[PDB]
């Protein structure tokens, strides 16, 4: 997953699978993912976006 | 100032009595030099010269000319109907969307207008046909636009560009570039065609 | 298009003259760089006129002077011109130097245009 | 779109022009009715390079009054 | 006005001028520099004669 | 257009008939003179369709826009 | 032609006549303050083509049978420098141009140039590679 | 007239280039083409300059 | 700088169309080598042609602009040191 | 009238200046450069023409006998 | 073929004869190549009389064939009528 | 924008029907280009050459305050625009009718 | 906030300092020189009226407000009753004016356009 | 692989790789951008198609950069493409730079070649 | 002024002299001539009429 920001520093936090990629702008963040189940998960922005 | 004498030679009609390639104009035989069936004329008429371009002169006088009308209202040629075949109709409608082969009324005239002073100061050289002001041109070009961008200096007439060499590596063939005749072609030519011409992003 | 160097030779006087003259009527001169080098222009000349002006009166003041007004002739002729001369230049020197400065401006605006300027690569 | 009369005019008399630069050169009077194989195919070419000639004309025309314009 | 007159005066002009001019192409030589005068004048008069000849029968009102 | 740039082309025509039956054998008319020149007439006819084909051809197939097709 | 071709077909060729002639639309805008170059005849680019056509039939024994990419690129350097020194004076000729007589001239002493010296070159380099 | 005038000397340049360019009469190319608009350029030169010498010169 | 060889009209060579028959210049477009002289009095004797030089290269390079460089830095040096 | 003066003027000049360069075959397809020799050929054509038509005009003034109508 | 009435009666009228006369021209340049009355071999202003004898049988050749070949023409055209 | 006098009639040739060579005039009335129709008239009139401000003659125009009493060439062009301003501020005509 | 505008009168400012024409500039039709016309701000349909007064009740006195030093900002505020407890409600328009929290978080906090 | 990801692999963020692949990928572009439509897939005998030159450096270019950084890039590679400058034509620094091994003259004679 | 002209005319004459001893006629690499000796640049040049490439 290549994370990036579009106008802030966003973060997308799934907490079940444990994961938090904070897309930043300019940053092209290179994220591995590995979800060793198969299932639905539901998060929200870990980063005050506005 | 600038016109303390600038303008000396006014009557250019005085010029053209004297340096025009042609017979002296006054020749009274030439009013009644042969007889014709002239018939009625009560308007002043214009010979219309040469073979080519007379009635073409007429055409830039009558005003219906400059009449508009769709590729509908124009549905056949002097020998043949362009109702009939659909492929000479698009071909015919084509040539007729080609800015070069329909050009309005006010282009031709300031045309005419170029063509006429060029020709005068070319022949003549009196320059009292040229303009009067002194136009200053700037390239009022807005860098700010990300669909238009100038070429700064200009494109060289010919550049030499050697192809990348080892970028292929798929059947460990390193001649990546072979010209028709067969030959790995090391070097290319790169020529520039349109110097005003700008590039497509 | 000048030569870059401290050994170059200093740009002359009537190569400025011609410069200026240059960018002022070249077809190839594009519009903002035409409108910075009329203003610059425009601005440049009242200043120097400013400068002979305050020098005629300041010289003028000093040629009455407690002390100079009681000198020889020649003297007192040369403390009155002391003012008006150093004036003069200083008008003069400062409209030339505003009007060369935005001249080099220019010309270095024409040079990114016209992209003769070794190293300048965007 | 739309064409003018004038233009008409002009692309008639350029027609004419061609056709008759046409026939002089390839002799397309000399037959009985029906123009040959040859006179066909030397029609053809001759008709396309009339019709490139009128444009680069044309072209010529109309960049030498824009250079006096500009 | 007489602008029948004048067409003609005009008409006739032409003429002239056109037949000076085929008669210099034709009595022209050595890529110009190479002509006579004298054959150019009657090499005119003999086409003005052909010509007027000739008008009555084609310039006319159809 | 009108009329009287078919007058012309007449004009035109007829002058090249002229040239194809009397340009070299100034000669009496006859009526062989009559079908030379209806056969020259019918020949410039078909020429100048043919021209007239291949020039809009040639004039509809250069390029001027992108093809679209709808 | 495009009526044989299906939809997807006849998209694909519109996609290529477009795409090969955006140049044409390109003709459309123009900049007026660039100094206009008369273009180099077809002519002459055609000779310059064919004198390019045997530099690189000479090359082509050489390349093919080398084994070396690094040795490769050296000849290539080598001889694009020296063409790069003939075709930059080509060039500076060609830009100052004011007439077609000035393009013919330094088209000719280009392919003269690339026909005579560059032969040389090329054989010298050659024989040592 | 100015029209007229500039129509003539159109169509005497196209004759003229016609008649040398298409000698041959075979296909035209692009450097056929260049060949073509430098016959033109050549007719509209050689027209100045006669009638700059004709005019006293 | 370059005039092309189409385009060069040889202006020096109607100079050297136009001089006498005893000039030097010719003898030396016969080949007569010309040395400056290494004799220190010959040398002094050297010293008082530079002005008659210099008129023959201004009729013989009027158009270089070596040549028209320097006679105007000639000129205005010798006008300040005059000065 | 002066227009109508100036436009036959304009016709004789430009049909001269074709005939000297149809003489002079000024025209070539290596290059649309005019030679000097090509000029100084198109000069001598130039001057004889206007020596011809002064010679012409000298004649045609002395004696109106040499046009007369028909 | 696309005709309309773009001059008026007397400029169509004017238009003819314009035509006419353009069209007598290049029948006189013509007949006098045929007649051999242009060369350039003339020592007189004058045509004898086979000259006259080819001029007269020029003359009526296009005088039998005139209106004629306008009436082909002008058939064979089949130009609609503007209306 | 009052009309003072009648226009010009148009003239009888129709090769007139056209800008002119040299004042760019078209007297045409239906210009195909409507952008250049142009509706020409002719006036003819007596020179009087450009005023001169005198305070001595009460010749004091206050142009800041809008008061004239001086025939100001310059001051006229400047209000009004003009291209040819040194050419109007060299003289000026007095227009003329032929009596009453 | 129509009292704040100050562009309502600039066109005298063209006249303030250009005195040639002026009267001129005096010799045009009033359309809202020195006037206020506030659109309706509730539908009415009674023909018996052509315009209805759209102006604030609180300013139709123009002479009570000729003593009062306070500005227009009296009239705007707490003049209508109407109320939407909505979560859904936009009660602020102004996303770009809030805090960056204890540690200002970059470029959030250091541009115009986002903070 | 063509431009390396392990030539920036130490660091998180692909900013100097996506640097360096899209410099790469308009090198390659800019070598063979015009015959794209005469000699490559972009042509119109679909029968004669082949792969453009710069497909693997496209690829690898897209791949490390994100979708803004590459479209500021390939406004940035437009104005290059313009300006018509070969890195070669502005290239003095490798004056400035330390002597290596692997710059020797006889780079040929360098590497040693053993089975 | 001897001196400092001496040097440069005794370069100039030398390379006058070379000049004229290989016969060379022609005028310095680096000469101007004036303006009335100048060509002047031809200005229309027409694009060429644009055709899809068969390839
Ligand atoms: C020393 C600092 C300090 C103290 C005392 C507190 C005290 C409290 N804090 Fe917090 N807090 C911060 C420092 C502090 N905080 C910081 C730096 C942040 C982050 C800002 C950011 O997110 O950017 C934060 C963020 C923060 C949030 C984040 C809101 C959000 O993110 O959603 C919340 C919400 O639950 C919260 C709750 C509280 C509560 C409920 C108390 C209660 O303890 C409040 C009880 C009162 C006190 C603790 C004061 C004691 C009262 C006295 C008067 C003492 C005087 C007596 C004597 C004389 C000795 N704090
Ligand atoms: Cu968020
Ligand atoms: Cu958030």
């Amino acid at each position: 997953l290549i994370t990036n920001s579009y106008d802030i520093v966003h973060s997308w936090f799934i907490p079940g699978l444990g994961i938090k990629l904070d897309c930043v702008p300019g940053r092209s963040t290179h994220h591995t993912f590995f979800i060793d189940n198969v299932g639905f998960y539901y998060g929200q922005c870990a980063e005050i976006c506005g | 100032l600038s016109l303390i004498n600038q303008y000396k030679s006014l009557n250019l009609s005085s010029s053209i009595k004297h340096n025009a390639p042609f017979i002296n104009r006054d020749l009274y035989v030439f009013d009644d030099l042969f007889s014709y069936n002239l018939g009625d004329i009560t308007t002043k008429k214009s010979l219309f010269n040469d073979k080519n371009s007379f009635l073409t002169s007429y055409s830039y006088l009558n005003n219906n000319s400059w009449n508009n009308n769709e590729f509908d209202l124009i549905d056949n040629l002097p020998f043949t109907t362009l109702f009939d075949n659909n492929d000479l109709f698009n071909n015919y409608k084509s040539f007729f969307q080609d800015s070069i082969f329909n050009s309005p009324k006010k282009q031709l005239s300031s045309d005419s207008k170029q063509l006429f002073k060029h020709i005068i100061y070319r022949s003549i050289k009196n320059n009292i046909i040229q303009d009067y002001t002194k136009l200053v041109k700037h390239e009022d070009f807005d860098e700010y636009s990300r669909w238009i961008k100038r070429s700064p200096g200009e494109v060289l007439p010919l550049r030499i560009i050697k192809y990348p060499l080892g970028l292929e590596t798929i059947h460990n063939n390193i001649f990546e570039n072979t010209n028709n005749e067969g030959n790995v072609e090391l070097f290319r030519l790169r020529f520039n065609s349109n110097s005003s011409k700008m590039q497509h992003k | 298009m000048e030569p870059f160097g401290t050994d170059e030779r200093n740009w002359t006087h009537e190569e400025k003259d011609i410069i200026t003259r240059f960018l002022k009527y070249d077809k190839h001169v594009n519009l903002k760089t035409a409108e910075m080098v009329y203003s610059a222009e425009v601005e440049s000349a009242y200043f120097g006129k400013a400068g002979a002006l305050a020098g005629g009166v300041i010289s003028a003041l000093f040629f009455n002077f407690p002390i100079v007004r009681n000198l020889p002739i020649i003297r007192r002729s040369v403390i009155g011109v002391l003012p008006f001369l150093y004036c003069y230049t200083w008008g003069k020197n400062t409209q030339e130097e505003l009007r060369w400065l935005k001249t080099f401006a220019a010309y270095q605006r024409f040079v990114v245009y016209h992209g003769q300027h070794c190293k300048l690569w965007v | 779109t739309e064409v003018s009369n004038h233009n008409y005019t002009q692309a008639v008399a350029y027609l004419n022009r061609a056709t008759s630069s046409c026939v002089k050169k390839c002799d397309s009077l000399n037959n009985n009715g029906s123009l040959s194989s040859k006179q066909e195919s030397c029609l053809k070419t001759c008709a396309e390079n009339h019709a490139i000639a009128t444009k680069i004309h044309a072209e010529y025309i109309r960049k030498l009054a824009e250079s006096k314009y500009l | 006005d007489n602008y029948a007159a004048d067409v003609q005066r005009q008409f006739n002009r032409t003429a002239f001028d056109s037949l000076y001019k085929i008669c210099y192409n034709s009595l022209v030589q050595k890529n110009g520099s190479t002509i006579d005068f004298q054959k150019q004048i009657d090499c005119h008069q003999r086409l003005i004669q052909v010509f007027a000849k000739i008008a009555p029968i084609v310039v006319k009102v159809e | 257009m009108d009329p009287v740039l078919g007058d012309v082309i007449a004009t035109r025509i007829y002058k090249a008939c002229f040239k194809h039956v009397y340009g070299k054998n100034m000669k009496a008319y006859s009526e062989k003179d009559e079908a030379k020149f209806d056969q020259c007439l019918t020949s410039y006819v078909e020429s100048y369709k043919s021209v007239t084909n291949h020039f809009i051809t040639y004039l509809g197939q250069l390029p001027k826009k992108g093809l679209s097709l709808d | 032609n495009v009526e044989e071709m299906d939809t997807i077909q006849k998209m694909n060729y519109e996609a290529t006549v477009n795409m090969g002639r955006q140049d044409l639309i390109t003709r459309e805008y123009t900049f007026y303050s660039d100094y206009e170059f008369i273009p180099i005849q077809e002519d002459r680019k055609q000779q310059m083509e064919d004198a390019l056509n045997n530099l690189h039939k000479i090359i082509h024994p050489t390349v093919t049978q080398l084994k070396k990419k690094a040795n490769v690129q050296e000849i290539q350097d080598r001889v694009f420098r020296k063409l790069q020194g003939w075709e930059g004076e080509l060039n500076t000729c060609v830009f100052s141009a004011k007439n077609v007589r000035d393009s013919n001239f330094c088209a000719d002493r280009f392919t003269n140039r690339i026909n005579t010296e560059g032969v040389e070159f090329v054989k010298q380099i050659l024989r040592e590679y | 007239m100015e029209q007229n005038t500039t129509q003539v000397f159109s169509d005497l340049a196209y004759k003229v280039c016609f008649k040398v360019i298409n000698d041959k009469n075979k296909p035209f190319v692009l450097h056929d083409e260049q060949r073509l608009a430098n016959c033109l350029t050549r007719y509209v030169e050689a027209f100045n300059v006669t009638s700059e010498y004709f005019f006293r010169e | 700088e370059m005039i092309l060889p189409h385009n060069n009209r040889q202006l020096a060579r109607q100079y050297f169309d136009s001089l006498p028959e005893n000039d030097i210049n010719r003898k030396y477009y016969e080949g007569l080598k010309y040395e400056t002289p290494k004799t220190f009095f010959g040398r002094f004797l050297n010293q008082f042609n530079i002005d008659a030089k210099l008129d023959t290269l201004s009729k013989f390079y009027t158009y270089q602009k070596t040549i028209r460089a320097t006679q105007a830095e000639l000129q205005e040096d010798r006008k300040s040191y005059l000065t | 009238d002066k227009r109508k003066i100036q436009h036959e003027g304009i016709i004789a000049l430009i049909n001269y200046s074709t005939l000297c360069a149809q003489k002079c075959d000024v025209l070539k397809g290596h290059d649309d450069k005019i030679t000097d020799t090509e000029e100084q050929c198109l000069r001598v054509c130039a001057e004889k023409i206007r020596q011809t038509f002064e010679f012409t005009n000298d004649i045609y003034l002395k004696n109106p006998n040499l046009t007369k109508p028909n | 073929m696309s005709t309309r009435k773009i001059f008026d009666s007397e400029e169509q009228s004017f238009i003819r004869l314009v035509d006419k006369f353009y069209l007598g021209l290049s029948l006189t340049k013509l007949c006098a190549q045929s007649c051999n009355l242009l060369r350039n071999d003339i020592s007189g202003s004058a045509l004898t009389q086979k000259e006259k004898d080819c001029l007269s049988i020029c003359y009526n050749n296009i005088e039998k064939t005139q209106s004629a070949f306008y009436a082909k023409v002008k058939t064979t055209m089949n130009l609609p009528a503007v209306e | 924008g009052g009309e003072v006098c009648p226009p010009m009639d148009a003239p009888t040739d129709s090769t007139l029907f056209v800008n002119d060579t040299f004042t760019g005039f078209n007297p045409d009335p239906a210009n195909p280009e409507d952008t250049e129709q142009v509706t020409l008239t002719e006036i003819t009139g007596i020179v009087r050459r450009g005023e001169q401000q005198d305070i001595l003659a009460r010749r004091r125009n206050w142009n800041k305050e809008g008061i004239y009493n001086w025939v100001d060439l310059d001051y006229m062009g400047k209000i009004f625009r003009l291209f040819n301003l040194d050419a109007i501020n060299t003289a000026y005509i007095e227009r003329v009718v032929p009596s009453f | 906030f129509p009292f704040l505008e100050k562009m309502k009168y600039n066109q005298y400012k063209e006249y303030k300092n250009d005195y040639l024409f002026y009267l001129d500039f005096l010799k045009k039709e009033i359309t809202d020189d020195h006037s206020f016309f506030w659109k309706a701000r509730k539908v009415i349909k009674l023909p018996q009226y052509s315009v209805f007064s759209f102006v604030p009740l609180k300013l139709m006195m123009w002479k009570t407000m000729i003593n009062y030093p306070e500005s227009f900002w009296y009239a705007a505020s707490r003049v209508v009753q109407s109320r939407r407890k909505k979560v859904f409600v936009t009660k602020c328009s102004a996303r770009t004016l809030t805090t960056a929290g204890w540690t200002f978080i970059t470029p959030f906090s250091s541009n115009i356009k986002y903070t | 692989t063509v431009v390396p990801t392990q030539t920036f692999y130490q660091m998180q963020d692909y900013y100097m790789l996506c640097g360096l692949r899209f410099e790469r990928w308009f090198r390659c572009d800019l070598v063979y951008h015009d015959q794209r439509h005469t000699k490559f897939d972009q042509v119109k005998n679909q029968k004669n198609y082949k792969t453009y030159p710069c497909y693997r450096e496209y690829y690898e270019a897209q791949y490390a950069c994100q979708d803004d950084m590459f479209d500021f890039l390939m406004e940035l590679a437009y104005a290059r493409r313009a300006a018509d400058n070969f890195e070669s034509d502005f290239a003095s620094h490798e004056l400035t730079t330390l002597p290596t091994f692997y710059d020797t003259p006889k780079a040929a004679e360098r590497k040693t070649y053993t089975y | 002024l001897n001196q400092k002209y001496y040097t440069h005319m005794e370069h100039l004459w030398t390379v006058h002299v070379n000049r004229l001893n290989q016969k060379i006629l022609e005028d310095p690499l680096y000469t101007f001539y004036p303006q009335e000796l100048n060509v002047p640049k031809h200005n229309i040049i027409v694009p060429t009429i644009f055709r899809d490439t068969p390839q």
